[PDB]
């Protein structure tokens, strides 16, 4: 049984289907996991996400660069950032961001719409919890959403280092076809459901080891329909079991090599290293970020 | 010469019977750590909870300046270990207590340097 895992990843055979989109109707829709005393859902959720990312071939260089979108809470703190900072190697540069003001353990925080965020550098890992609850409109067609997803797709294409990875929150109604298409530009991808939030249609779309080119052609409308079909026919037992064993939680510092290479210099030998989590391709200059301010 | 004294205001509101600041960010951890007060990663022992530092800092949480020429926060970006019996008010605890500068434990909650 999968109740002792941090969560459940979308099985490969479901990715290969050609389902039509239907309403998501989760058997366990009503239920909630019993969290450890005083632990909040967002800490438990990010802990299980990080426990699952521990099983993938993430590139972990020295001076790793991680950016976290949607990091604020309506309480004005950043529990997901706190888990990321616990998980990442000491000295990892962590930047977070949200529309609304909050206090954070990140090295730097930008407040404003994510579209106002600009960075000089590329990043090794992009995490997004962004979600617009106004998308959960059950009385209209569930079409691909733009808003912050448009920004995220461009940010991945422009500012994710080759070999880098991504985890972007989606739900039944909060999703984007181009982002699914972009999953085919990584060596591997999945939709991951935390066991603690398995009663929700949320998942994290994880792209593992970015290659900067289409490895697979993915139709994003079909794939989201495939995701819902998987969720509709595979009830996931709510579980907080994995939260009680943190002895192997920290991300393994692999010291992954970082090189600066130009587009015509990407061997299939390089693509293999990228695909195995053994190489990061980006410049290694100083990390500079900024937020555009609109003046009246 | 005027300066807002938030630490005194919070202490006085606590003594008056007010509800402590909530939503401090409690971490999952092994609870087999060093027990030191303020650390780079969670270090709670069996008797402690570990919290994200920024969420336990009065000045961060109230959006007010930190009381230092260097407007520096020694909790932000770190984890603070709070004795489990005091974990209902982590902000009040970090305000009212002192870290021993030789062993790194809380004075009177782990520091044995005086025995
Ligand atoms: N374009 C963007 N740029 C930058 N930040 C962005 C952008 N869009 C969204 N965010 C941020 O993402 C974080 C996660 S959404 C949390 C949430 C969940 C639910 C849920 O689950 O029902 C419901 C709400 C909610 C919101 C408003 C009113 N009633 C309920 C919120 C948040 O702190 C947002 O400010
Ligand atoms: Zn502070
Ligand atoms: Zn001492």
């Amino acid at each position: 049984s999968q109740a002792w895992q941090p969560g459940v990843a979308m099985p490969n055979l479901y990715k290969m289907q050609r389902m039509l989109l239907e309403k998501c109707d989760l058997q366990n829709y009503g239920d909630s996991a019993t969290l450890p005393k005083g632990i909040m859902m967002n800490v438990a959720k990010y802990t299980q996400l990080c426990q699952y990312l521990n099983t993938l071939t993430l590139a972990v260089p020295y001076n790793m660069r991680v950016i976290h979108f949607g990091a604020g809470s309506d309480k004005g703190v950043a529990p997901g950032t706190a888990v990321l900072r616990q998980w990442l190697p000491t000295g990892t540069l962590l930047v977070d961001s949200d529309l609304n003001d909050f206090v954070s353990d990140a090295d730097s925080t930008l407040i404003g719409d994510c579209a106002t965020v600009h960075t000089a550098n590329k990043w090794d890992l992009i995490i997004s919890d962004m979600y617009d609850p106004k998308t959960k409109n059950v009385t209209k067609e569930n079409d691909s959403k733009e808003g912050f997803f448009t920004y995220i797709c461009g940010f991945i294409q422009q500012k994710l280092a080759l070999g880098g990875s991504v985890a972007i929150k989606i739900t039944e109604h909060s999703w984007n076809a181009d982002l699914y298409k972009l999953m085919g530009h990584f060596a591997w991808w999945t939709a991951f459901v935390t066991n603690v939030n398995a009663s929700s249609s949320e998942a994290f779309l994880i792209g593992c080891n970015y290659l900067g080119k289409p490895r697979e052609q993915i139709d994003g409308y079909v794939m989201h329909a495939n995701y819902i079909f998987w969720r509709n026919t595979n009830p996931i037992q709510l579980s907080s079991y994995s939260l009680f064993d943190m002895s192997k939680f920290p991300l393994k510092l692999r010291g992954t090599a970082v090189m600066s290479l130009k587009e015509g210099q990407i061997n299939d030998m390089i693509l293999s290293l990228l695909s195995k989590g053994r190489l990061i391709i980006r410049e290694n200059n100083r990390v500079v970020i900024s937020s555009d301010v609109l003046v009246n | 010469a005027f300066a807002v004294d938030a630490a005194k205001a919070y202490k006085d509101y606590l003594a008056s019977g007010g509800q402590p600041i909530t939503n401090c960010v409690k971490m999952l951890c092994t609870h087999t750590g060093t027990g030191q007060a303020i650390t780079v990663t969670p270090e709670a022992n069996m008797d402690q909870e570990s919290f994200g530092g920024a969420s336990c800092c009065l000045y961060c949480r109230c959006h007010i300046d930190h009381p230092n020429p260097k407007g520096f926060c020694d909790l932000k970006g770190k984890y603070v270990q709070i004795p489990t019996t005091c974990a209902n008010d982590p902000v009040g605890f970090t305000l009212k207590n002192t870290v021993c500068t030789v062993c790194g434990m809380w004075k009177g909650y782990g520091c044995s340097c005086d025995q």
